[PDB]
RNA sequence: GUUACAGACUUAAGCAGUGGAGCAUGUUAUUUAAUUCGAUAAUCCACGACUAACCUUACCAUAUUUUGAAUAUUAUAAUAAU
RNA sequence: AAACUCCAUAUAUAUAAUUUUAAUUAUAUAUAAUUUUAUAUUAUUUAAUAUAAAGAAAGGAAUUAAGACAAAUCAUAAUGAUCCUUAUAAUAUGGGUAAUAGACGUGCUAUAAUAAAAUGAUAAUAAAAUUAUAUAAAAUAUAUUUAAUUAUAUUUAAUUAAUAAUAUAAAACAUUUUAAUUUUUAAUAUAUUUUUUUAUUAUAAAUAUGAAUUAUAAUCUGAAAUUCGAUUAUAUGAAA
């Protein structure tokens, strides 16, 4: 009885049997539906901020496209930037 | 005059730039380096303890500044695009098109209205 | 292991035999509810409960035992319900009803026959009109009479028979 | 945890008129609370920057 | 209200004095709610955005080494220039 | 005192049904203590709550109680205003024309 | 001194400080206690004997803090005079404190003491193989 | 303008309303210098518009701007950072 | 399509030094049901009804396919073609979008006694959400002889928030009043219905419903309230 006690306090594991969690290699963060990855309490500042990603994200869209000496024209193709704000680090 | 649509020669907004979008901003522009003037101006004007020849004075002045120095003026337009109703403050779009920008993603935690 | 005591089984077993308590007159309920109008309930309750007070006082015996009374003897038993008949002659047929249908049918002419008396609060009113039918007289017995006449005519147009 | 806010927004779909067709948007701002008990300022601030040092994306901090 | 009114008044100016806030006893306007009003400019000049923002234009400053492409603006351009082609191009301007 | 709180007594009497379906109204002291929602509402609560406390004190009854319908929890929670719609289920009026 | 920082942003309210003493805690007589109170006014809270007190009036946090400081210290000089003034004929105003209460909800309440039945508890069951396990 | 079932707020019960009154609001029509533009069977009509005093506005009257909000090309000159 | 999803529910675990407390809570993670079992009664091993015992076990939201309607949108925005380029582009001052014969929808308020109004401080009982482009508490002053209520002014206590404020929820329930109503009143007596009874005298189609319309005075916001805003007061008191 205390064995069984024991297991049942310790019984986890990844999801997807027939105690258990979807591990990181399982599922998709929430933050990772939405590209500006912030919270602010100033939410003034957490609206500029947002807006200053997607005006980066249309500089970087015009830089990706390129030319040599007028011969070829290699246009990259690129995603929808994601935006990562810490509160140290932009990422 | 010929080189500025407006007397002061104010900068761009980064993004959508429309005539609506640039009247705005340099009317806001305008409030907020005459802000505390227009205050000043303002509480001179609404003075029972002061002299009234001043207050007077005050009032004129107030009376006689332009269109541009005026907070009432400021209209809150969408910034993705121009439009001017149902414009959401904490997220300064048109309905619309924040919709739009919620649905893709753009928005920090906006998503759909479940329950 | 449950283990139950001696006197919780015995407490059980008197229980056992007693059936579960009503939680309400059923009948009153509904009347209660009829009566009531815009999700106040409680107004009419009072209203309901009042009568029955004031018809105990008018003639001491179980107010609520009398309505119930007034009511099977006022519900008519079957109405001559209208139907369309395949696009022809309106045939009408007598229907049986369901008890609140009977009851129903009763409270509506209580009511109609209370608000022929003098009095500004409905509930006196009503009582009165209880009273009267408990007494025996109404215009709404004269009704039932007339509708079971009427259902007596048309025999056989029940169509199971 | 404190309880999570809801900031609400509804918005009639259509670019033009259909204004019976609405749909909801809605925000939850989820908050967490730490405590520290017994340090001497020092070891508090070192926490603190230590934490802002390696701090994770979508989460603001007071 | 058993307790007397001027003591209760001397209080409040006394309270008054200890703090900072002022002591209208009479009620009058004293024009105090104009200016303590926290001035909102900067936050409303904020709205749009930051102007001072990388452009296009700037991506050739940084790196001339990049031959870059604006696509939007090269396909105006030759929105023009068909325009021109086929006599539907802008008429020119009058100075006066 | 429960008169006091409870004025009407359609909600003392629901609040009396556990202890009335058992024989142990009189029996039991009961110190309820409610919050939230409204008087009708506090006081189903109220008796849903003494049903699952007299069920400790005697296993064998709670088969009855739970015949008698105290047991259950009543679910029937508020529905919401949808969009179009005025309140839950009352749409605005409609117009053929 | 509670000062506030909100770490990646720049707020408005990192500048906001509060100062917040129990008023039996400050090194006052009885008479010098009750004229602070009085002074106090809204600031004082009477069921809880706690004075507190915010400003967000200067720039910084460390100016507003030092603000506070030399608010509460002449808050004490003020107390501590007594010469002319002592305001022991002006009872404690304690309206703010009543409305507060009113806004919020009170628990008071409680199970009555003569109502309890010790008798009636579930008494020790006796378990006989963790009895005979215990040789500790 | 068919056969026979099945369907539900379709109908039937039932409860409350609209339709009469005054006001609000939208629409129409007509007016107006302008009454900005669109929506106008169900699937328009407190709809676009989650607030028209100025602004917003797009309409009208009178004034006044003419490379103007951009990007690039070609020249003179001035200031600031290194 | 259903299902996974969200909300809500029940249970468990974790966390919260039970002063940010509401532990009767909040929030992460699970488990739970599109419920199960058995006895019978009809129709053919099953399926509907009934009964019973086991369970907290009962909803709402999102999702509305293909095609079609040349359905709606070039006035969110963008783009094709086309037209304007001292003008169909741009700025200011005022006016208009609020005009009024008839008509058409949606609402709101009404037309009084199963229904309206006064009052109700050991302040009867909620939820959800907002407050650094702020929320504004207590308290003083005026409308107002007490004071409360309601409305403004005075001045900002507290909090940028499970901590303070918006905000003592309201119906409910209780006393009082209520014209139409000589179905009441007040003068006398009257009395074992006394906040009342009886007797005899006098008490002779819109109100003590409704709130349109208008007059004057104040207040609020704003630089500005004439066209054209919102309150409060004293009058006005249509229609129904
Ligand atoms: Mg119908
Ligand atoms: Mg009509
Ligand atoms: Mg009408
Ligand atoms: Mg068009
Ligand atoms: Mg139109
Ligand atoms: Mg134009
Ligand atoms: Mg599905
Ligand atoms: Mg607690
Ligand atoms: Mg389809
Ligand atoms: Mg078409
Ligand atoms: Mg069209
Ligand atoms: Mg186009
Ligand atoms: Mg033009
Ligand atoms: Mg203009
Ligand atoms: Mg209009
Ligand atoms: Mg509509
Ligand atoms: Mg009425
Ligand atoms: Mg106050
Ligand atoms: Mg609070
Ligand atoms: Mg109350
Ligand atoms: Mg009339
Ligand atoms: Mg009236």
């Amino acid at each position: 009885n205390n064995m069984k006690r024991m297991l049942n306090n310790n019984n986890m594991n990844p999801a997807g049997a027939n105690g258990n969690i979807n591990n990181k290699l399982q599922h998709l963060n929430n933050m990772n539906n939405w590209n500006t990855q912030i919270y602010n309490y100033n939410k003034n500042m957490e609206i500029m901020n947002t807006m200053n990603d997607k005006l980066i994200n249309k500089l970087l869209y015009k830089m990706m496209t390129l030319k040599l000496n007028n011969m070829n024209i290699n246009k990259i193709i690129m995603s929808k930037t994601i935006n990562q704000h810490s509160l140290n680090k932009l990422n | 005059m010929g080189n500025f649509r407006f007397p002061i020669k104010t900068k761009l907004p980064p993004g959508f730039i429309n005539a609506r979008i640039l009247r705005d901003n340099f009317k806001r522009q305008q409030f907020k380096e005459n802000e505390i003037l227009v205050k000043s101006l303002k509480f001179i004007a609404r003075n029972m303890n002061l002299p009234t020849k001043l207050r007077l004075e005050a009032q004129l002045k107030l009376n006689a500044l332009p269109n541009y120095m005026r907070s009432t003026q400021i209209k809150n337009r969408c910034v993705d695009s121009g439009h001017a109703r149902f414009v959401l403050s904490d997220f300064r779009l048109c309905r619309y098109q924040f919709r739009e920008n919620a649905l893709k993603g753009n928005l920090p935690g906006v998503k759909k209205g479940i329950w | 292991k449950i283990k139950p005591t001696a006197e919780q089984l015995a407490q059980w077993e008197a229980l056992k035999s007693v059936p579960i308590p009503p939680r309400k007159n059923a009948t009153l309920d509904h009347i209660t509810n009829m009566i009531m109008r815009h999700g106040k309930k409680e107004k009419a309750q009072t209203i309901l409960s009042r009568a029955l007070y004031l018809v105990y006082c008018q003639t001491r015996q179980d107010p609520i035992q009398a309505l119930e009374k007034s009511l099977d003897e006022l519900a008519p038993l079957m109405m001559t319900k209208t139907f369309n008949t395949g696009v022809a002659k309106a045939s009408v047929i007598p229907v049986p009803l369901n008890k609140r249908q009977r009851n129903r049918i009763a409270w509506n002419w209580i009511v109609q026959s209370a608000n022929q008396r003098v009095s500004s609060d409905f509930a006196v009113r009503l009582g009165e009109e209880l009273t009267a039918i408990a007494k025996g007289t109404s215009s709404a017995f004269e009704k039932r009479d007339q509708i079971h006449k009427t259902a007596i005519a048309h025999r056989a147009y029940i169509q199971l028979k | 945890p404190l309880p999570t806010r809801r900031e609400r927004w509804t918005v009639i779909k259509s670019p033009f008129v259909h204004a019976k067709s609405k749909e909801n948007f809605e925000r939850h701002t989820h908050k967490r609370l730490i405590r520290a008990w017994d340090t001497n300022p020092e070891v508090l601030q070192m926490l603190i920057a230590y934490i802002t040092k390696h701090s994770m994306a979508g989460v603001g901090m007071k | 209200m058993n307790v007397p009114k001027a003591r209760l008044l001397k209080v409040a100016e006394l309270s008054a004095k200890i703090f900072d806030q002022n002591f209208n006893p009479s009620g009058i306007r004293t024009g105090s709610k104009i200016l303590n009003e926290r001035l909102k400019g900067p936050s409303v000049a904020s709205y749009y955005g930051n102007p001072d923002i990388l452009k296009f234009r700037h991506l050739k400053t940084l790196y001339p080494d990049i031959e870059f492409v604006d696509l939007e603006e090269q396909y105006r351009l030759s929105m023009v220039e068909a325009k021109k082609r086929r006599g539907k191009g802008a008429p020119k301007k009058m100075k006066k | 005192q429960l008169n006091d709180y409870f004025l009407k007594m359609k909600d003392r009497e629901s609040i009396m049904y556990p202890l009335q379906v058992i024989e142990s109204v009189g029996k039991y002291n009961i110190f309820a203590t409610t919050s939230g929602g409204g008087p009708t509402g506090q006081a189903e609560s109220i008796m849903h709550a003494i049903a699952k406390a007299l069920v400790v004190f005697n296993p064998l009854l709670k088969s009855r109680l739970h015949k008698a319908g105290v047991l259950t929890r009543d679910y029937r929670h508020v529905e919401r205003k949808k969009p179009g719609k005025k309140k839950a289920r009352k749409m605005p009026t409609w117009v053929k024309r | 001194y509670r000062y506030t920082s909100y770490v990646g942003e720049e707020h408005p309210n990192s500048r906001k400080v509060v100062l917040s003493v129990k008023t039996k805690e400050l090194g006052l007589e009885e008479k010098s206690l009750h004229k602070f109170r009085i002074l106090a006014r809204s600031r004082y809270d009477h069921t809880t004997d706690i004075f507190k007190m915010s400003s967000d009036k200067f720039e910084h946090a460390s100016q507003n803090a030092r603000y506070l400081h030399d608010i509460l210290q002449r808050l004490l000089a003020e107390s501590k005079d007594l010469t002319e003034d002592d305001f022991s004929d002006v009872p404690l105003d304690t309206r703010h404190t009543i409305a507060k209460s009113l806004r919020k909800k009170k628990r008071d309440y409680e199970f009555p003491e003569h109502w309890k039945r010790p008798e009636d508890a579930p008494k020790k069951k006796f378990d006989i193989v963790d009895q005979l396990l215990s040789t500790l």
